[PDB]
């Protein structure tokens, strides 16, 4: 205390941080054109949202499910491809450094920029899957793809109510798979926030979940949550562009050429 | 324990 970005990146190059857990938000996906309804012509405007919140409400879904079903199609295929942002936790994956990521995107870019699956906590949800939002069916998420992409709402061939994909909406539960961070926050020697507000619950509570001994590096526009309110000695804030933050790191690790390598090769195949 | 805003 006070600890910064340079200490952190030392720690990382002396392997004193080997089991990193990373909570990334809408932030690391607007440098991919992925909209981020805290910002930012007005993307509420574009989506047609009395307020952001709105398009992952029940009440407000079923009253009107086009804005969400429009935000859908948007994701569904490779319309957008992942930033630096997502490859620096790439890189981190490949060096034996990454314990987990968090994610509260559904924009699956993430998996995208190669990150295995048994690596990431999809906290918000999938379009994998879908629910009946009546009778609780389960569709595999291919059978509504085609609806929605055809700008379609999906409806249940025996309730006859809205099927909506797999993502977590205010008042929903997360997936199981979240349970995951009871064994990881636990494990985890070093905390990355990247790009997120940490203003939904309770994937922000996350922040507290580490050991006390843990550094927690925040690289966001502005100091936020928990990290704002429950300040800890080892804390570290980069406060600027998320890429700009990323890119400074990567540098003091010493990765800026395998980076660039890593991009070209990566961006050549999409 | 559901999705919710923080305070
Ligand atoms: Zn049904």
């Amino acid at each position: 205390g006070k600890l910064s970005l340079q200490d952190v990146a030392e720690l990382i190059r002396a392997r004193a941080c080997q089991r990193v857990v990373v909570m990334v938000g809408a932030g690391i996906s607007t440098p991919s054109g992925i909209p981020d309804f805290r910002s930012p012509y007005s993307n509420l405007q574009q989506y047609d949202l009395p307020y952001p919140e709105a398009i992952f409400e029940l009440p407000f879904f079923f009253h009107n499910p086009k804005p969400f079903f429009t935000l859908a199609k948007e994701l569904y295929p490779g319309n957008y491809k992942p930033n630096v942002t997502h490859y620096f936790l790439r890189l981190l994956h490949d060096k034996g450094l990454l314990l987990r990521l968090y994610t509260q995107n559904i924009d699956g870019l993430e998996r995208v920029s190669g990150i295995p699956a048994s690596k990431l906590v999809e906290a918000h949800g999938t379009f994998a899957s879908a629910t009946c939002t009546v009778c609780q069916r389960p569709f595999p998420g291919e059978d509504i793809r085609a609806d929605v992409m055809a700008d379609r709402v999906p409806r249940c061939p025996v309730c006859t109510g809205v099927v909506k994909p797999d993502i977590v909406f205010f008042g929903e539960p997360l997936p199981q798979r979240f349970l995951l961070h009871v064994v990881d926050f636990p494990m985890a020697d070093l905390l990355l926030i990247l790009g997120t507000s940490l203003e939904v619950e309770p994937f922000a509570s996350l922040t507290e979940a580490v050991r006390s001994s843990v550094p927690r590096l925040l690289i966001n526009r502005d100091l936020v949550g928990p990290l704002a309110w429950h300040p800890r000695s080892r804390d570290v804030a980069q406060l600027g562009d998320v890429v700009h933050g990323v890119e400074s790191l990567v540098e003091l690790l010493g990765w800026t050429e395998e980076m660039r390598d890593l991009v070209q090769r990566e961006t050549g195949k999409l | 324990r559901t999705k919710q805003t923080a305070r």
